[PDB]
């Protein structure tokens, strides 16, 4: 296996929960939520 | 219902941890799995701004074609779980004697941050040739990454984190470059009592 790992990727990662836990502080970018795009209706609703 | 083409076709997928607490016992949970009538189809410039759409990226890939080898599945993840290994195991399929190339990017708000490169070699099983990728261990940001899912307080708050991490998986033709497989993934967490469960989707252009 080869593995290619992005420079800042602890800071990244860290980044993908303070998006969620510290909105207001975090600097990422935003986007529309899967369940409210024009998804198949099963997308959001498990078998 | 199946995750293939005439070319190549996904037979099995596994994400799992392992863990051995002495000799005489094992235990083996199961993040996701695949493979253990008709499929609904889904716009692919829907899920454009999810994955890298740089040189190499989804939308070029999904341009250069074949169309009918792009597969879009949403997951539901068992992290329901308490030495440890974590890891990925896969196999394919073809009518074709190929050497193939298996990328699997990580993403997060739809840039690349991880891709792991896999070469496999056919084997000729059962009338037809298989490619096994057994027991590929986890990079260290996923294993980091469910560690820190697990933390979370509450389900809910998972799944918005899951909104941003996408996993792309591509598999091409070494000797041609042909795309043979591409799996578009996205995640929420399960909370089933049958534990992981998953969708496939048809990308299609309009
Ligand atoms: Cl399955």
């Amino acid at each position: 296996q080869i593995v290619h790992v992005r420079g800042d990727s602890e800071t990244d990662l860290e980044a993908l929960f303070n998006a969620v836990m510290n909105p207001k502080t975090a600097n990422v970018p935003q986007t529309v939520p899967m369940c409210l795009r024009k998804l198949p209706a099963s997308f959001c609703k498990p078998p | 219902r199946s995750i293939g083409t005439t070319k190549l076709r996904l037979v099995e997928f596994s994400a799992f941890l392992e863990q051995q607490r002495d000799p005489d016992s094992y235990n083996k949970h199961l993040f996701v799995h695949i493979g253990h009538p008709l499929l609904e189809s889904v716009d692919i410039r829907q899920i454009y701004d999810k994955f890298p759409e740089k040189k190499g990226g989804l939308k070029e890939l999904f341009g250069k074609g074949p169309q009918n080898a792009f597969f879009l599945v949403k997951f539901w993840a068992d992290l329901n779980c308490n030495g440890a290994f974590y890891g990925v195991t896969s196999q394919y399929e073809s009518s074709e004697n190929m050497t193939v190339t298996c990328s699997t990017k990580v993403c997060s708000f739809g840039k690349q941050v991880v891709e792991k490169v896999e070469t496999e070699y056919a084997r000729f099983e059962n009338g037809r040739f298989v490619y096994r990728i057994n027991r590929s261990p986890m990079c260290e940001y996923m294993i980091n990454f469910i560690h820190k899912l697990k933390h979370l307080p509450e389900k809910y708050m998972m799944n918005s984190v899951l909104e941003n991490f996408t996993i792309l998986l591509v598999v091409t033709n070494r000797d041609t470059q042909e795309t043979l497989l591409c799996m578009a993934c996205v995640f929420e967490v399960s909370n089933s009592e049958h534990g992981a469960q998953h969708h496939i989707y048809r990308l299609v252009k309009d």
